[PDB]
């Protein structure tokens, strides 16, 4: 569900780009008018690609990774003692009597 | 690097022998790549294992031996004079430079990290020499250095599947 | 918008009357993207005669920046203070296109003054022209730009826009790709531990159909 | 293929639930199995349809109180609710009484239904509370009283439309109420020993899984720059505190709870994981491009 549902919308904003790269090579080769307009634009938002490259954004990133891990961590660490538990009550009527 | 591969052969020569007892220069050698590595544990109950016959043998072995009590009392100055105290042969001589090298790097490692300011006669007795190793320190890595005390002032120098792992473990 | 209404009257004239056109076109407030007034075929015959001076300044506002106003500063003719304010201005937004965080010294080296007050007041008219948007800070020296408009684009860049363009094509497919591996493998992960437990539910209750004799 | 499993007839247990077995209905009817202890229903399921039907049906009462009824069925331990039915009722926004416009409306709309193919009949009610949070006051108290010892399945719903607008989340609460004579905390009111609160819970078919997917597929801005766990931490930090707080119960019992807090600690890990996965994944698409 959910490594899907952004999945369409990655598509989607592909599919835009797409299209106006394909605009910019029409525009390149000859078979559209040159709009002297439209191509600044484009050069602006190509300008705008690396978004956020300072450190301290990825000190931030970095810190938020560290403690969403800590958070699995903590949640794995319960799951593991739960089977824990269901294995030893199971193992205390097997081999050992009551 | 190099010297991994001739450390884990001479290991599987020693793991076996026809008599239990191998030749002196393996077990020189063997013994002398132990204190290179900083292994002092190995190194000494290597030594313990060695029998008194062929220990009393060969006197390269007692030359090696006082080597590795120099450098188990880490006492660093005494480690430059005992190393080139007496003569080692071939089989043992490119072991001699890359302890030595190793002990210096150590030595500058322990100096930056450990120290904020010391005398530089006792920095000087623990690189090895007291001329050139001073200016050299000031001018190439920018350390701070005062005159009259002789001060120096060192300064100390494939993802979204481990997620998605951890979400199908969580799940299940 | 100003260019269209700048633009019809150079039609007609040719010579020092178009050439006082252009400067009073430099001089306006508002206009920073000289394209399609360059476009015209009457502005790139000023090569041929005594008025290349003025075609120059006009390639030079339009792709250059301050430093280019360096070199051949004699060459061409005197500028007013709008002008070079103007000028400025689009040597910001040209830094400004390349990096988001531009240093104080940087912008005092490429612009040529003596003041760091004098340079604040020009950012902030800068600003209030509303060329960039963006924010400064004294104590980082530092003046962050979250958006900065184009600058002008001649007919030889454009195939290095495609690359860009097409580098970002290429990454979004790539991370489609690895999406529907992961997905994949995790819906494989699920019905394996399904399955086995079935397996586990048929052999006990084999078991019992065998016990219960 | 990129969808794997994709649609074109297959569905599973989540559509299935849509039918009307009338042999079983009929059987557990005849059997009563809540009529012979008190703390029977405790999980309401009701599906979205009804959902949006009754906020709409809130909203344009306005500041006023409006009401009206639901249906579905009982399945087990569980209750189903799928259809919601206004009823054209007035009054103050302090008290609403329903004249025989009402009487005469839902027998129409039962009969209506009932001719257009639907076979579901009367649940409950639901009155729209316009401000006072969400609980039943005395008449309400009396009116389940004599509804749930007469028409034994049945269940009450309090929304409140003026808190739901504001905040954002919507304030669906789902009651039933213990019977007279069993005995055995303020924003519930002055009645809380006589009624109490069950749990809420959602489903939709595949179809209208496939249909409100395809429809919220229109957000991809929102959907690509919400960068979530950072809106959600309030709710967050309250769910670790209630894992807790469960987690403490079921050690004090061990001396199941586990599975239970087994279940929800998974569920927020899962959903912590996702949230950072969604922010890798962003940071991959557009901090990786052109150096």
């Amino acid at each position: 569900e959910h490594l899907i549902a952004q999945h369409s919308a990655i598509k989607m904003l592909h599919s835009r780009v797409k299209l106006i790269l394909e605009y910019v090579k029409a525009s390149e080769a000859g078979e559209v008018p040159f709009n002297h307009e439209i191509l600044r634009e484009a050069y602006a938002l190509c300008h705008c690609l690396p978004v956020l490259s300072t450190d301290k954004f990825k000190t931030d990133f970095y810190d938020q990774c560290n403690d969403v891990g800590l958070m699995a961590y903590l949640g794995t660490i319960t799951k593991t003692c739960n089977t824990m538990n269901q294995f030893v009550n199971k193992f205390n009527v097997l081999y050992d009597r009551q | 690097f190099s010297f991994k591969k001739l450390l884990d052969q001479c290991e599987n020569q020693e793991l076996e022998a026809p008599g239990g007892i191998a030749t002196p220069p393996v077990y020189g050698q063997l013994l002398a790549l132990y204190l290179l590595h900083n292994d002092m544990n190995n190194a000494r109950y290597l030594w313990k294992r060695i029998p008194p016959a062929i220990k009393s043998a060969n006197s390269e072995l007692g030359g090696i031996w006082s080597v590795g009590q120099r450098i188990w009392q880490r006492d660093f100055p005494g480690i430059y004079t005992t190393i080139n105290a007496h003569q080692w042969s071939e089989t043992v001589q490119p072991i001699m430079e890359a302890l030595r090298d190793a002990t210096r790097r150590r030595a500058f490692a322990l100096v930056s990290q450990a120290y904020t300011s010391i005398i530089a006669d006792d920095f000087a007795a623990f690189v090895g020499l007291p001329v050139e190793e001073a200016v050299k320190g000031i001018l190439e890595q920018g350390w701070q250095a005062d005159s009259t005390t002789r001060m120096v002032l060192p300064r100390k120098p494939q993802q979204l599947a481990r997620l998605t792992d951890y979400v199908a473990f969580l799940e299940n | 918008n100003l260019l269209e209404q700048f633009i019809l009257l150079a039609k007609g004239t040719s010579g020092s009357a178009l050439t006082a056109l252009i400067s009073q076109v430099l001089e306006a407030p508002g206009v920073y993207v000289f394209g399609e007034l360059l476009e015209l075929a009457n502005v790139q015959e000023l090569a041929e005669g005594a008025n290349a001076a003025y075609l120059q300044l006009l390639n030079l506002f339009a792709y250059g920046t301050y430093p280019d106003y360096i070199a051949n500063k004699e060459s061409l003719p005197e500028l007013s203070t709008a002008q070079q304010n103007k000028l400025k201005h689009l040597t910001i937004v040209s830094l400004a296109s390349r990096m988001k965080c531009i240093p104080y010294s940087v912008l005092l080296k490429d612009l040529e003054m003596r003041n760091l007050r004098e340079l604040e007041d020009l950012i902030i008219e800068a600003v209030y022209t509303d060329i960039i948007q963006g924010k400064l800070d004294q104590r980082n020296q530092l003046l962050e730009v979250d958006f900065c408009i184009g600058r002008d684009i001649r007919k030889k860049d454009i195939n290095n826009i495609v690359k860009t363009l097409h580098e970002w094509c290429d990454g979004c497919e790539a991370v489609l790709l690895g999406i529907e591996q992961q997905v994949l493998r995790a819906n494989q992960y699920k019905e394996n531990h399904n399955r086995t437990q079935q397996q586990v539910e048929a052999e006990v209750t084999n078991i019992k159909k065998t016990l219960k004799a | 293929t990129w969808e794997l499993a994709n649609n074109m007839q297959e569905a599973q247990s989540i559509d299935e639930i849509y039918k009307y077995d009338k042999k079983q209905q009929q059987e557990i009817l005849a059997a009563k199995p809540w009529t012979k202890d008190h703390h029977y229903f405790k999980y309401c399921k009701i599906s979205a349809l009804a959902l949006l039907k009754m906020v709409m049906h809130a909203r344009s009462g306005g500041n006023l109180a409006v009401m009206g009824l639901m249906l579905g069925k009982v399945d087990g331990e569980t209750m189903i609710i799928m259809d919601s039915f206004a009823l054209p009722v007035e009054g103050t926004e302090t008290r609403v009484n329903a004249q025989a416009a009402a009487y005469e409306y839902m027998a129409a709309y039962i009969e209506n239904a009932k001719q257009v193919g639907r076979l579901e009949n009367a649940i409950g009610w639901y009155h729209s509370h316009p401000g006072y949070g969400c609980w039943l006051s005395g008449i309400n108290v009396s009116t389940q009283m004599l509804n749930q010892q007469f028409q034994e399945p049945f269940v009450a719903v309090v929304i409140d439309p003026t808190r739901t607008i504001s905040a954002g989340k919507v304030n669906l609460g789902a009651f039933r109420t213990y019977p007279k004579g069993y005995k055995p905390i303020e924003d519930f009111g002055v009645h809380c020993k006589q009624y109490y609160a069950l749990e809420v819970s959602y489903f939709k078919s595949s179809l209208d899984r496939k249909l409100l997917e395809l429809l919220w597929n229109k957000y991809w801005v929102n959907t690509l720059s919400s960068s979530s766990l950072l809106t959600n931490a309030d709710y967050t930090t309250g769910q670790v505190f209630d894992l807790s707080e469960k987690l403490e119960q079921s050690e004090a019992q061990l001396g199941d709870k586990l599975a239970k807090a087994t279940r929800d600690s998974c569920k927020t890990t899962i959903e912590a994981i996702h949230g950072l996965m969604s922010q890798v994944i962003k940071d991959k698409l557009f901090n990786q491009i052109n150096i």
